[PDB]
């Protein structure tokens, strides 16, 4: 529960609560009752929505891609990375090291494409989403033998049902995730530089298990990430500039804030 | 049986390429396409089985390695994709020197060599 | 083997929870951990600093 | 009796004295220590020199001019070639240490200015060209200090680091950096600033040559100023002492 | 067969929900946790640390460090104004990009006191006195020291301690104030005036700068998750 | 009618799930179990037994038994190299098809110590001494005995006991190392050098062979099920 | 008649299970049987071999 | 059971094994140790690496011929440029250590010879 105010009165002492030195870097712990007269009011407000969990514990779309039931692109692939979008990336970048379980949710939607084939009577489409850990046999084609998914995890969804959802544990060879890395892949300070060196989360694939209709159909899969059981360390300032790449922090220089008329202007 | 399975690493040996009738128990041999080098452990042969289906096929050849790029004086070489057949290295220069910009590992004769030579900077 | 805990209600009535899976990564989110300690970021100094006293004396 | 403006620090065979100092900032409230048996992963026995490694090393000085943007130092890189510390981290594969940073500036009562002295963990930086990444020489300066730039670095086919002072090369806000353990040197109040940093990382030990854990950033927020007749050359000096340093995996020296 | 009945809100995906779900990797052994310095448990912990306020954000001054310096110099007059801005941490351009402002822009309601710390960055031989005032709304911004003296003020005397803290209290009828711009939840005005005149000896610069830091108080609180306006994107990165 | 509500992840088939399901053959009487020698309860039990390492996998040597023989012979020199390979059980061609490697290729993370057992297969009248060294990464493969002596080594003296065990410990900063090829999780280099010279009497062969076995240590562990790259198929068998 | 058992959590919170069918082949999988005995494959010899002593003496 | 012809020595990250060895000679009956407080003279605190310094370093080999007179080695000089030991003794002014020497020769049952292996203190020449 937030701290209640304390009632005070006038004062003519040698105690100087307001005067301090910020050279030390110590934030002054003064309350309004130190520089004025205050009443005593109980405070019932609560910092329950400001906790790390409630802050990052929401579903956010991190990618979406489109695959068809005919033509060239018969299946879709994605290299797992949370830097593809801006909103969740910027929320995560508040901290240097974060440890969290992941609740993955998938939304799949199909659409009939313009063609000229007559007599179109489709059937229900079923989709398969296969995750390959790094070092696995990646599908080279849509009718690949790798789709057996013996050891590899897979999820099968029929259109018209509730969206698929699964829970993934804290996967990392380290003791926490790293949002930032200040190093090189090689010990000789050459090669890949940045958080890309640490990244190694494998690839995710998706396909139509059946053609369904004699006409063209394009499907689109959306990936949603909700962090849970979150633990975080070392906070850092929010990204002032706009993001440009997913593999690096490269940016274009921007001003600290937005300009007003003069130093005595009450309006923007 | 139908046409033998297409493989990226190797190509069907002559004259099987000009052949369309394969009875059961027929063996076909492959060969490494350029540059690709033959793998000693695997054997490049396939047999038409009774089910009119070819035997399991695996890449019998591997990409050839280009020579080491070297060490450009007062320069940094970036190797994002190894030095195998089809890779591309990048030539850069340090702050204070003026510099081609990139070289490609391509098949030149019976082996693979880099395209552009190392620049001067 | 159920857990009964208080809910989030306004100031100035219990809920029941059972775990069905056996992995501890499939449970719900921990939304009710209200614990703070801002002394690491505010006041990280070595020598204590009393408010009423002068900082540098 | 006592004052609180005087402080002495003794490490190894070295001592540091101060007559006008603010308090001492201690990391995130944590004092550096060794690695415990219930948190280690490597199995061979570590070496702990504890005297030669744990001492004050004094890097070069930099002149503070009326138009200086600021300087930055990578601590694992700065002490890489200096003393036994450099020889230890050279032969060994893994290392773990905490760094105490003392930055000193000297002036009169007629000189004015203000420096922010901050320790940033994992200060990943950007490049002038959006495509491509910064070169090691531009990011790491050893035996010397790297300088920020007042105006934006031009983008071309280059591997130069974006040095804008207002974006601190990370694209963030220079004012918001205070979130990291920091201090100020106000030329009217304190001659020097001292920060004690523990070992922060996501793994217990790490190779000290390919990863730089923390970066020290000295940024003048108020420009140096004086009237004609007073001293025009005002230098800034930085002394770094490693603390509780242990190493693992003895191997052939790495150059 | 246990007879059940399905209520509305079935087979729907509400992004802010809290359910259990089957683990995709069963019996996975996670890396044991280790002690890491500086653990954040609450966002307010981050909002209670000082952050330099870009007060002089006029013209091209935002493209340098001059946006952080408040230019006070000796003049042949008394009672003039140094600076002034409104108490709108979420909306005002002055506090929008400060740690407090960057945390507020993720929420919708805020409530508590504001701490402003002013540090003198002049010579050691310079002296002065300043009036730091806060005026709740109802009458417009005070135009002269006589009108600003009637509010909540502090008289700061520049000396050995170079920093003085002005604590803006909570004088809002509403329990929570809107982060966005709403004229119903008005905040007030914060101004600073020359109390006396800067006194500088010969051979000492007469033009100095002040710096300003802002931090949240112990009673601070925020109450509705939302999405920051600043973050943007035209297409997926890389 | 008990009012219920269906959450997302309903009517879906996750292959790694754990639910009950109705039996198709109810009240079926299974054959009673009998004692069978050699029951496996853990995969690690299989990874802790020795397996001969095909060290000399050069050229056509993989199409015979010569891939298992390390050819050591007497020479007019000292300090030369016998063999050397990296510590990559999952990725290196040397350890990829060993029991340890075949078990690792089903997982993604590995962590523990490695035991290498070298058995001398020469005459009973031959003698020698060898240096078996392991060098953690950071500097490249040691090119000469002076550089390999500075690592973790053992000096093996050939005598009545023909087998010597070199135990590669865990000196990785990461708790778990990737089975696939990642330069972040580097392993190191394992090499062997002539300590002295092979001493052979007259009428005795001067060219001998060594054999190498690899086994997992008690601390070994693996942590992520996946599919082996080696297994393949063009169409359903038969 | 329910069973309450501990879950799989990280080192350094209970789950409930009920059986609905009557065949014992319809239950869930036994994922938590961590018992080992590698003495049958490693060290299958007849005479014990102490580590520090010579093997053949 | 045991034999006495087999001996292993473990120091730092290094190990030495032997199948045909005589006993081990221990100096003058004294085992090496550190310096005591009642026998020291220098006042600053010493450094004790204890792992990298205390390990087996292997110098080069020499061929034994039918007419070889013999060889000699100065131990403070022999390890001067090898490993951290060399770096430690380089930066420091004073040093104190004990040396364990292992000399190995390999032959058959049809080879004959005899070497004397001796440690001379203060071998002024
Ligand atoms: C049946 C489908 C299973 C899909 C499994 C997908 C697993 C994705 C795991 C992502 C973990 C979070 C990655 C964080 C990366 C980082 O910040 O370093």
């Amino acid at each position: 529960r937030v701290a209640d105010t304390v009632g005070t009165g006038p004062t003519n002492s040698e105690a100087i609560p307001a005067l301090t030195a910020a050279e030390t870097g110590h934030t002054s712990q003064v309350v309004p009752g130190d520089t004025m007269q205050t009443r005593h009011v109980k405070n019932y407000h609560s910092r329950s929505e400001s906790t790390v969990e409630n802050f990052l514990c929401r579903s956010a779309c991190v990618y979406f891609t489109e695959y068809k039931n005919s033509g060239s692109k018969r299946y879709a692939e994605w290299v797992v990375t949370t830097r593809q979008a801006a909103q969740l990336r910027r929320k995560l970048e508040f901290f240097t090291y974060i440890r969290f379980d992941l609740e993955l949710t998938f939304v799949i939607t199909s659409t009939q494409q313009p063609s000229t084939t007559q007599n179109q009577d489709a059937q229900i489409l079923t989709h398969q989403i296969m995750y390959v850990p790094p070092g696995g046999p990646v599908p080279d084609k849509v009718d690949s033998y790798v789709w057996q998914t013996s050891t590899n995890p897979s999820v099968f969804w029929t259109e018209g049902n509730a969206p698929p959802r699964m829970s993934i544990p804290f996967l990392s060879i380290g003791n926490a995730y790293s949002n930032f890395y200040d190093g090189w892949s090689e010990f000789s300070r050459n090669g890949v530089y940045g958080i890309n060196t640490l990244n190694n989360m494998g690839t995710l694939y998706a396909r139509h298990v059946n053609t369904g209709s004699t006409g063209p159909i394009k499907s689109t899969i959306r990936i949603y990430f909700k962090p849970k059981h979150v633990k975080a360390w070392i906070p850092r300032p929010p990204r002032l500039c706009q993001y440009e790449k997913a593999k690096n922090v490269n940016f274009q220089p921007s001003g600290v804030t937005t300009t007003r008329q003069s130093i005595t202007t009450m309006t923007n | 049986c139908e046409v033998p399975t297409r493989l990226n690493s190797a190509s069907l040996k002559q004259p099987y390429i000009t052949q369309n009738y394969f009875p059961v128990g027929t063996v076909v041999e492959y060969e490494c396409r350029p540059g690709y080098r033959r793998e000693p452990s695997l054997s490049p042969k396939l047999t038409c089985l009774q089910n009119l289906k070819w035997s399991t096929a695996v890449e019998f050849c591997k990409k050839k390695s280009c020579p080491n790029p070297g060490e450009i004086r007062n320069g940094q070489i970036d190797v994002p994709g190894g030095i195998l057949f089809g890779a591309t290295i990048s030539f850069s220069c340090n702050t204070g020197y003026k510099l081609s910009t990139s070289s490609f590992c391509l098949i030149s004769g019976s082996s693979v060599q880099w395209s552009d030579p190392l620049p001067e900077c | 083997g159920a857990q009964v805990s208080t809910q989030k209600t306004g100031a100035h009535i219990h809920y029941t929870n059972i775990n069905y899976y056996k992995d501890a990564a499939s449970n719900s989110a921990t939304r009710q951990d209200f614990a703070q300690d801002p002394g690491k970021f505010t006041e990280p100094v070595k020598d204590i600093m009393i408010k009423s006293l002068p900082a540098l004396n | 009796g006592y004052s609180d403006r005087v402080r002495s620090i003794t490490l190894g065979n070295s001592t540091i004295t101060t007559q006008e100092c603010a308090n001492v900032v201690v990391g995130y409230g944590v004092w550096p220590d060794y690695l415990k048996d219930s948190e280690a992963t490597a199995e061979d026995q570590p070496t702990q020199p504890d005297v030669a490694t744990c001492r004050f090393y004094t890097l070069d000085s930099v002149q503070w001019q009326k138009t200086s943007p600021g300087w930055w130092w990578k601590l694992p890189d700065a002490l890489s070639n200096l003393g036994l510390f450099g020889q230890n981290m050279q032969y060994h594969y893994l290392g773990r240490t905490g760094y105490t940073i003392h930055v000193q500036c000297n002036a009169s009562k007629f000189h004015q200015g203000c420096l922010l002295v901050v320790c940033v963990p994992e200060a990943e930086m950007g490049c002038a060209t959006l495509d491509n990444t910064p070169s090691s020489a531009e990011l790491l300066g050893g035996d010397a200090a790297k300088e920020f730039a007042g105006e934006p670095i031009a983008s071309g086919s280059n591997k130069l680091v974006q040095r804008v002072v207002y974006n601190a090369g990370m694209g963030i806000g220079v004012g918001n950096l205070t979130i990291f353990p920091h201090q100020w040197i106000n030329l009217r109040t304190n001659n020097s600033a001292t920060i004690v940093m523990p070992y922060t990382n996501s793994v217990p030990m790490d190779n000290m040559f390919r990863h730089n854990n923390i970066t020290l950033m000295v940024i003048p927020f108020v420009p140096l100023d004086y009237c004609p007749g007073s001293t025009t050359y005002v230098p800034i000096t930085v002394t770094i002492a490693p603390m509780c340093a242990e190493y693992n995996g003895l191997r052939l020296a790495s150059h | 067969g246990l007879p059940t009945m399905n209520t509305p809100g079935s087979c729907q995906f509400l992004t802010s929900d809290d359910f259990q779900s089957p683990s995709a990797m069963p019996q996975y052994d996670v890396t044991p946790e280790m002690k890491i310095p500086g653990e954040v448990k609450n966002l307010m912990e981050i909002a209670e640390v000082d952050s330099v306020v870009p007060v002089q954000n006029v013209g091209e001054k935002v493209n340098s460090m001059e946006a952080y310096q408040i230019p006070v110099r000796s003049n042949e007059g008394s009672g003039t104004q140094v600076f002034g801005f409104p108490l709108q941490p979420g909306y005002s351009s002055v506090f929008s990009r400060t740690l407090l402002g960057e945390i507020l822009n993720y929420y919708t309601h805020w409530s508590g006191s504001i701490k402003l710390t002013f540090m003198f960055c002049g010579s050691a031989m310079a002296t002065g006195k300043f009036l730091l005032a806060y005026s709740p709304p109802g009458a417009g911004a005070p135009t002269k020291r006589v009108d600003a003296m009637l509010g909540t003020h502090v008289v700061w005397d520049v000396g050995l301690q170079s920093s003085c803290v002005l604590c803006i209290p909570w004088i809002s009828q509403t329990h929570y104030r809107y982060v966005a711009s709403d004229e119903y939840t008005a905040g007030g005005f914060i101004t600073c005036w020359y109390q006396t005149n800067i006194v500088v000896p010969a051979d000492a610069q007469s033009s100095c700068y002040i710096m300003c830091f802002v931090s949240a108080c112990n009673d601070f609180s925020v109450r509705l998750l939302k999405d920051t306006p600043f973050i943007s994107q035209n297409s997926f990165f890389q």
